[PDB]
């Protein structure tokens, strides 16, 4: 008997800052 | 598909997807790392570069 | 083995080596290799869209990324399996970043 | 029985910690798309 | 008595027997698609139950042949949109149950062929419920375990050299799923729907065994040419060579730790504790 | 078949073997013998039935345990050297020495003669002195072989 | 002997007591607002520690009647700004600290009812360390365990059918937790903040029992009418008829998990290792 | 018997022994970089094979001697573009591998100094493989332990006030490790390139103790001025007086479980779990 | 306790997996944000 | 052996735990960057 | 080989050397001596049989234990100092003092002379008292040697 | 050195002190002495080989067992109490009373006088009544002392 007793918070700010050099990029290859 | 370019055609099949066609490539992406070749067929467009 | 690394008839000729297996990409800057680059995007498009590449490397004391000014020469060339080095890319550097 | 007893209530929670799914949120709200796809205990092994 | 799991023409008995007390037969029974509000501002959460749930069964029985038990693996690895059917022998279910593998799981089957034990197979099923009305699809593909009537080595091939894995302790698990099927819930069904995709399996051979003579030969053999050398898109050739009646395979390590090699304090020789191959295309 | 009969344990001879040659091993004076091959069962039972379903045998050997009254240097030295080989001294490596184990006995009223051979005996330990105040040294072996080759009635 | 957990004018006493050698209070002081800088040029990390520290309190008791452990229950899960003070009989701690529940946890309060012990129930409370000027908030709500005098069997009700749960091996655990209340970091002082919310509220009832007789009856009316059919925004009603004191609850199964039926090799019957239950929308 | 693990002129013997039938060596072998498709109209997927594979070591042993110890330590932590060698005592290996510490991990060396165990010390190594030719950096950062030749207890200061640990029940754990190196994958070629940063390394000492006298003023002592003070940017210093052969360091508690008091049932003393240090910048 | 050899050995662990608490970078720079709320471990049931 | 058998038949699934680490995709295509960094498993403690 | 025969345990001398010097220990006054050289066995099974494949020796062991009524100060004190020095009280150091050991019999009838040596024999515990009422103190030593240096017929 | 000799078990003089004093704790009536200094051996085993490498002392303790058949009120008032202190009740501390114990033992034939000393013995309990029809109470104690103090000749 003694032996059965054995028994993400992400912040919207820094994805948003973080992504702006890749969101501006298709424009860029595209001159303006 | 090193060898392939934008305006070149290729066959595709794809289940499920239900084609079997033959398309123009409108873009080519290559990843070495993940190693994968993008086909982009028929036509692009872009997105707010548009 | 490497010449002069063995006596004759010690050892076959190509050991330890082998055929070469997988893909390798190799990028060129003014006809001089980068040898720590560990991962290349390639984008080949259509006219309203840019053709344009990124390459990924290693650098130290930014040794690396004083080789590649604006405007700077750049070409990619892959191959796979044994097969000869095709030029994939040419173009010229836009952007160099180095971040931690 | 020895083993049996700390190894029953150990594969118990094993299951607790490994199967708990992810649920990311940006600024209060979910982001973890609620794709209508099961999943369900693995083989015993 | 006996559980029978059928589809169409083919079907295969698992005897539901086990040493002891051991769990048999667990089923389980779930909401996963009960919204129950994180928040609001009374001290107990308005919910809403709106679509089918779920039932799993987890089986675990054992195999008194080998053929038996490849006809077992090819049954669950199999694409097909005739409905897989499952007979449980206890009272507590309806005489039958349509079932997938289980339903996000690389594991849905496991087979164990341990050392010491002959005409012997440990079987551990996971099955997901899914309405029998509600099987959908368009593709069809038969699995086949390769087999053959030798009595060889298991043999690891790669780089144009063999090596035969020592029989001294050698243990063999087997792990069949279909990870690619969408089981997906229904507005008014109990059981819900399950999509059948002609797409990417999973099929791993895991081995353990103890080399005692020929160590580093037959360890640097394997080394050198498997885990040092790139393999390009190819793999190792797995042969059995008619062991467990089965046959050759292509395969490949994956991962951070496909392959460890132990060494115990006192013992003269090294242990393999596994070293798994995940089985890649060569089904042309 | 033979009718069962009684045995009498100093009517025995057992006899040990390298399986290299099938050469003797000096090996005597033994006190007591006892061979006992084994298998693990698994007791499998199903569901709902309280009864056992099936039974599995699984993971042979032979039990062999002898007590013994007069010592061996043979038999010592080649316990030492492992396979194939005699030592003074121990050795640091893997092998173990394998035994070939034949026993012998008439039945008590000589309605048959029973052989008991075991292939590959090991023994995990190896006493080599045993003493006592006021008594001879009794040495006991335990060990285990792979398989029983040979049990039969070998009176003419 | 006993720890005091108090709140204006209700109190509970906790009985410090356990067999032989077990943990009665593990205090966990912890700081989760120091900045160790993850890089920079030193061998050795610069730091910033500028904010109040965490100390946890685990508590493991028991309490000798039913009627006190709801008491301690609705004590627990109750809203109020009024300061939920905690007396700890042990002289490495002051005379009275100021807590809240567990600072993000479902199972603040663990209540288990085990089979066989009789006006024994064992408790394990999990509570934060806050500062005793920065209780803050505005909305009252004082939580209730609903009792009754009879001695009937649990029962589980849904789509106008009663299920009786077996008296046989029957357990009850309730856990009880606060987790939409803030403990919040502040700049200058050693405790945080406590920002007590009128929110929702975790409460479950997890039951264990094996079924004995009428199984394939006993467990189909349960998982027929709760857990085949979709409730809905009502669910099970849930009413222990007066054992343990209780009275009758709105609740739901939640999740992947929370009912499970367990059959064994060689036994004529089927083991319930758990039936979760998590309390509903109820009060007015 | 010792493998050797060395840096050019230093080096340090690690005897490799344990008790019984203990893991002294493990090496594991894998593919990371293998890409496995996860999709696609095959029964079993297409893969590729690319880039350098994992090695890596797990070395268990004993070292006789603090002062070894201490040079281990030392040799793990330091940043140097010279290779780090390491010569492993079986036949299966090379006579020499280079490594790197555990490629990203906080604990690639653990030295525990446990009760009793005059001049014991358990060591476990992590090693990486890397590529001899591809040993990459700027500069070194020559890593050093504080020494002095005192047997005074282990002390305990901040703002002033100096604790000492309890010698009952003491024992030290002390991890290293270097997570700011990189690791890289290469074409083409067996082992991984190694880039070594004049960065910042992992470093910690855990203690674990119990109080037996002065309970309360020594408990209090340090918890109200390491834990419920505001330490800012400097740390606590902790001063090992000679104890293993010690000096004094500059170390901060870090994260939500850093310190413990465990009470337990019918004892009349308070034990510490854990209390663990991160030592801070210092070096100058 | 009594059979705390695999217990406490495995107790102690549990908890310090499940205080693995998720954190992520976007191009080296934290994403995961600063709310300075505390959590502290659950009952022990 | 119960006590280190059963150790030693809970480190496995530990370690096999611990490399079961993070990674996400947005509408079928993976977001986790193809990092080229290894890492391999911590000292024994 | 030589006959196997019969030992007396009277007839045996037990001797303890420090084994920096080879220089005598002095005891004296055995009644029990048991030394069994041991290895663990890995008993090794396959794939697709019931029978065992292999058979490995590891952790090798002597397992020394004497049973003597003449207390010895100069090996108790040999032990408290560890090895190298005698000491008379506990040494708080973690080297144990180390014994080689040799024990030589003759055969019953003269057959052999059997010498068995042990080296490095520690004994983690040694009686000092082992007073009993109407009785001399008794002793006994457990401990473990590295491995027998020698197993041979000693005779001329 | 001193010839080994045998010990009369009836020829001890057992003694306890109060390591605060120095002063006698009156005990009487002895029947059983052991006596036995112990560690921890670590037995540490390498890679490569079969054979021990090392082993290692750890931990430390004199194990102490008493049999005695005359009750001491002061032995007992003293266990109760703790250090430095005597009661007739159970007292609610942590502290056990800690003895110093010194047992005095010539040598069967004059040899030698050997003196045992330990330090900081403690007993985990202590019986009080140990009746059994038709004997004399019989008490049995079993505890650990920190160390040997001393183990010498002490005669003349």
């Amino acid at each position: 008997d003694g032996g059965g007793g054995g028994g993400a918070t992400i912040d919207g700010r820094q994805i948003s800052e973080s992504t702006g050099r890749y969101r501006s990029d298709p424009s860029r290859r595209r001159g303006i | 598909l090193y060898d392939a370019e934008p305006g070149d055609t290729i066959d595709i099949t794809i289940d499920p997807r239900g084609i079997d066609e033959e398309f123009v490539i409108a873009a080519i992406e290559y990843r070495w790392g993940v190693d994968e070749t993008i086909l982009t067929v028929v036509e692009k467009r872009g997105d707010v570069d548009d | 083995p490497q010449l002069g690394d063995s006596k004759l008839g010690e050892s076959q000729l190509g050991s330890p080596g082998t055929l070469k297996q997988g893909v390798e990409w190799t990028v060129v800057v003014d006809g001089e290799e980068q040898n720590n680059v560990w991962d290349v995007q390639v984008v080949d498009t259509a006219n309203p869209f840019g053709d344009y590449a990124v390459f990924k490397m290693d650098d130290r004391g930014g040794q690396a990324f004083e080789a590649y000014p604006r405007g700077t020469r750049v070409e990619a060339y892959v191959s796979e399996g044994t097969e000869p080095l095709d030029n994939r890319f040419t173009g010229y550097v836009v952007e160099r970043r180095e971040n931690e | 029985d020895g083993g049996g007893g700390g190894g029953n209530s150990s594969r118990q929670p094993f299951a607790g910690g490994f199967f708990g799914g992810g649920n990311a949120t940006i600024d209060g709200r979910q982001i973890s798309e609620s794709t209508g796809r099961y999943r369900s205990d693995p083989s015993r092994r | 008595v006996d559980a029978t799991l059928s589809r169409g023409g083919t079907s295969v008995d698992i005897p539901l027997v086990e040493e002891g007390g051991e769990i048999l037969l667990s089923s389980t029974f779930g909401k996963p698609e009960v919204n129950v509000r994180k928040s609001g501002g009374s001290l107990n959460p308005r919910v809403i139950d709106s679509w089918s749930g779920l039932q799993t069964f987890q089986l675990v029985g054992k195999l008194y042949d080998y053929s038996t038990s490849h006809q077992l693996a090819d049954l669950v690895k199999t694409a097909s949109t005739t409905p897989l059917e499952l007979q449980i022998p206890q009272d507590a279910y309806p005489d039958t149950v349509t079932v997938a593998p289980a339903a996000g799981q690389a594991s849905a089957l496991t087979l164990e062929y341990p050392a010491g034990r002959k005409d012997l197979v440990d079987v551990s099923l996971s099955l997901t419920r899914v309405d029998p009305n509600s099987v959908r699809g368009v593709g069809d593909q038969q699995a086949t375990t390769p087999t053959t009537t030798g009595t060889g080595p298991v043999e690891v091939t790669a780089g144009g050299t063999t090596v035969q894995l020592p029989s001294s302790g050698l243990s063999v698990e087997r792990t069949v799923g279909r990870p690619n099927d969408a089981v997906r819930r229904v507005p008014r069904q109990a059981d819900p729907r399950y999509e059948v995709k002609a797409k990417v399996t999973n099929d791993v051979f895991t081995f353990s065994f103890e080399t005692l003579d020929n160590i580093p030969a037959t360890l640097n053999a394997l080394t050198d040419n498997v885990f040092r050398e790139q393999l390009g898109r190819d793999g190792v050739t797995l042969d059995f060579n008619g062991l467990l009646g089965l046959g050759s395979v292509k395969a490949i390590p994956v991962g951070s730790s496909p392959f460890r090699q132990v060494h115990q304090a006192g013992r003269g020789w090294v242990t393999v504790p596994t070293l798994e191959f995940r089985r890649i295309y060569s089904n042309e | 078949a033979t009718s069962p009969e009684g045995i009498w344990s100093n009517s025995g001879a057992l006899t040990f073997e390298d399986p290299a040659d099938d050469s003797e091993i000096l090996f005597a004076g033994v006190r007591d013998v006892t061979i006992t091959p084994a298998y693990e069962h698994a007791e499998l039972y199903t569901i709902d039935s309280t009864f056992r379903d099936e039974v599995k045998r699984y993971e042979h050997n032979v039990n062999v345990e002898i007590t013994y009254a007069k010592f061996s240097l043979e038999f010592a030295q080649e316990w030492l050297g492992g396979p194939g080989a005699t030592a003074t001294a121990s050795q640091d490596d893997s092998d173990p020495m394998k035994f070939n184990l034949e026993n012998v006995t008439p039945s008590a009223s000589g309605g048959f003669e029973r052989t008991t051979a075991v292939e590959n005996v090991v023994f995990p330990e190896l006493p080599l002195d045993s003493a006592t105040y006021g008594e001879y040294e009794e040495y006991s072996l335990t060990g285990s072989g792979r398989s029983v080759t040979n049990l039969a009635d070998t009176s003419g």
